[PDB]
């Protein structure tokens, strides 16, 4: 409806290099996908506005470097962040086992933040090594929701960003009451 | 003890900054080539990034600095002074730990004989802040200097009322400014002069 946003949130995407962090954002924001791999240097970002239950919500989405030598100062990633998207690759056992260190990094840097866990590259059943039921059970233990996605074929990407946007919106309404 | 505030009027100030940040971000395009991004961020290669900053961001930022700005302040040393956004810049860029660069920038824009106006100095200062990824840093530094704010602003001015009545809206403003620090700016401080 072209009005001024009702809410502004900052979302942060973190997780291992190669896991598809940029690809998730690029598909959500520009509806594009490329087989090309350009490693993210420091931070990139995208600004999009979504409609959620009649409310206009502006999202400032930060896409971080997976490679430690291209990571800029962690404090700067995290300042002012409302929601963190933690991404692993369902095809990489190693990307999954590092999820706990990313969760710990969130705790190191944030007091009160919404989180969501994303298993990307769910495109190739033959090479899937992180089974839904194990990831789901782990998500449950950490009190976060799980989304398995494919940036490649655009499956569950919108749903995922919608979820974390809803979480962040509900945390905001809840803090106002208290 | 009640301060009268129209939240929509204050929102208006932030909205203009929002619009400017959006235009500037749109200008940097969707290329993933850093070399292209640096070119788009260079005001000699892309005059347009200079135009966007000059015609959108600088006036939106100046309007924030002007909201409830006292016409005059009475200086302890100098006596009475016309009070302008540039006065607030002088106040909030004094040398100390963690602010050497910020002070250096004030000094270098102050010394340009090409500038000839306090509004032009203010604009060059903003161009400068973008180069050193510090526009948000400076705003936050300004906000946290309660002495500078009591000196230069009326209670209903945004930068003042931020502390009391609408701290969230000022948080929005800072958030809006954050991604400018991620953009490869290379702006001629004398861009306005060269037009
Ligand atoms: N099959 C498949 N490949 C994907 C998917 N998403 C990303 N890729 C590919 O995986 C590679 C890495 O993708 P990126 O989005 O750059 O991964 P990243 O997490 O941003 O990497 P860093 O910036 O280094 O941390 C690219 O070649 C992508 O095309 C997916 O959903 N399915
Ligand atoms: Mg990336």
């Amino acid at each position: 409806m072209a009005r001024d946003y009702d809410h502004l949130f900052k979302l942060l995407i973190i997780g291992d290099s190669g896991v598809g962090k940029s690809s998730l954002l690029l598909r959500f924001a520009d509806n594009t996908f490329s087989g090309s791999y350009i490693t993210t240097i420091g931070v990139d970002f995208k600004i999009r506005t979504v409609e959620i239950n009649g409310e206009k919500v502006k999202l400032q989405i930060w896409d971080t470097a997976g490679l430690e030598r291209f990571r800029t100062i962690t404090s700067t990633y995290y300042r002012g962040t409302h929601g963190v998207i933690v991404v692993y690759d369902v095809t990489s056992a190693e990307s999954f086992v590092n999820v706990k260190r990313w969760l710990h990094e969130i705790n190191q840097n944030c007091d009160d933040v919404c989180r969501i866990l994303v298993g990307n590259k769910n495109d190739d059943p033959e090479r899937k090594v992180v089974e839904t039921e194990d990831a789901y059970k782990f998500a449950g233990q950490m009190g976060i929701q799980l989304f398995e996605t494919s940036a490649k074929e655009n499956v569950n990407v919108e749903e995922m960003f919608n979820c974390i946007t809803e979480l962040v919106l509900r945390a905001k309404k809840d803090n106002l009451a208290k | 003890e009640a301060i009268s505030i129209d939240l929509l009027q204050k929102k208006g100030l932030v909205k203009a900054v929002n619009i400017a940040v959006d235009l500037i971000v749109a200008h940097f395009g969707t290329s993933r080539d850093p070399g292209v991004k640096a070119k788009l961020g260079n005001s000699s290669v892309s005059p347009n990034v200079g135009h966007l900053v000059l015609k959108y961001l600088c006036p939106a930022v100046r309007a924030v600095l002007e909201d409830g700005l006292k016409a005059f302040v009475l200086d302890v040393i100098i006596g009475q002074r016309k009070n302008m956004p540039w006065s607030v810049v002088e106040a909030s860029t004094q040398l100390g730990p963690s602010t050497k660069v910020l002070h250096g920038l004030y000094n270098k824009v102050s010394q340009f004989p090409e500038l000839t106006s306090h509004t032009m100095r203010f604009n060059a200062f903003i161009l400068g802040l973008l180069n050193i990824r510090s526009l948000e840093f400076w705003f936050n530094h300004l906000y946290n200097h309660e002495d500078i704010i009591q000196t230069h602003y009326q209670p209903w001015g945004f930068l003042s009322a931020a502390h009391t009545v609408c701290p969230g809206l000022f948080e929005e403003l800072l958030l809006l400014l954050q991604p400018l620090a991620l953009l490869p700016f290379s702006l001629d401080l004398l861009f306005q002069h060269r037009l």
